């Protein structure tokens, strides 16, 4: 069971914090990722955090997005700053291999 | 800026994820989940030319083989079965893309390990029979990692 929140309609330049809260402990899960599908485009990996703490960001969001995990809260976050219209899409958290959030809409207007 | 669509193929457990993550993150990630298949994008400088690598780390379709421009065919040097599967991946890639010249690099990973069941002449002989380079790697120590991906980009530039 994953509770997803933090999306919404914002103007360009504003920020959102996407959240993915699990009912179960996430401590044993070694990697977490955030995905998105924009209109007319295939799903893409936006950010991933690995064991040891290093993080990957797709080139389009590098410098604006931050992925983090809060083990004691069983929650994974995606901080999205300096939002652009092209950031519009449905965002999905993925905990490990097969725990997928059912999505949250992010819409960025000019 | 030129984008290169790379695909890492090979039997499960040969180190495809460990290689890809070492290139992207410069960290060895132990026992990465074997079913996770992701594409990573990374801006790099190869031979003085800045370019972007779009790398698909497969997890074991005909679509992503058609989209791919170059393929890393990985086996582990302590897994003879993974070495014998190599010709299956090359044949299956040559079938979807309909070409006799698909940029390709043979990669022998886990060279940090002493118990080696596939020796260098075997791998070089197979690579030479294909007309493709052979690069030895260790995702654990990062030996040869950049070399393997950069050699494949050079193979795409010839094509
Ligand atoms: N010693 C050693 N182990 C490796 C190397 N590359 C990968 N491994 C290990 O081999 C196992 C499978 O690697 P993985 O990247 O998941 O293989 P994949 O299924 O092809 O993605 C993991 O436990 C890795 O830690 C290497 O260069 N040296
Ligand atoms: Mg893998």
């Amino acid at each position: 069971q994953l509770v997803e929140s933090g999306g919404g309609l914002v103007q360009a330049g504003e920020s959102l914090r996407l959240s993915c809260a699990a009912s179960v402990s996430i401590f044993s899960i070694n990697t977490m990722g955030w995905y998105r599908q924009a209109p007319g485009k295939p799903r893409e990996l936006v950010a991933r955090i690995f064991t040891g703490g290093s993080t990957y960001y797709v080139d389009s969001v590098k410098g604006r997005f931050t992925i983090s995990r809060d083990n004691a809260k069983n929650t994974v976050y995606l901080q999205m700053n300096q939002l652009k219209p092209e950031d519009t899409g449905v965002y999905y958290c993925r905990l490990g291999a097969d725990y997928w959030g059912q999505g949250t809409q992010v819409t960025v207007s000019s | 800026m030129t984008e290169y669509k790379l695909v890492v193929v090979g039997a499960v457990g040969v180190g495809k994820s460990a290689l890809t993550i070492q290139l992207i993150q410069n960290h060895f990630v132990d026992e990465y989940d074997p079913t996770i298949e992701d594409s990573y994008r990374k801006q790099v400088v190869i031979d003085g030319e800045t370019c972007l690598l779009d790398i698909l780390d497969t997890a074991g379709r005909d679509q992503y083989m058609r989209t791919g421009e170059g393929f890393l065919c990985v086996f582990a040097i302590n897994n003879t079965k993974s070495f014998e599967d190599i010709h299956h991946y090359r044949e299956q890639i040559k079938r979807v893309k309909d070409s006799e010249d698909v940029p390709m690099v043979l990669v022998g990973n886990k060279c940090d390990l002493p118990s080696r069941t596939v020796d260098t002449k075997q791998a070089q002989d197979l690579a030479r029979s294909y007309g493709i380079p052979f690069i030895e790697t260790s995702a654990k120590t990062r030996q040869g990692v950049d070399d393997a991906f950069y050699t494949l980009v050079r193979e795409i530039r010839k094509h």
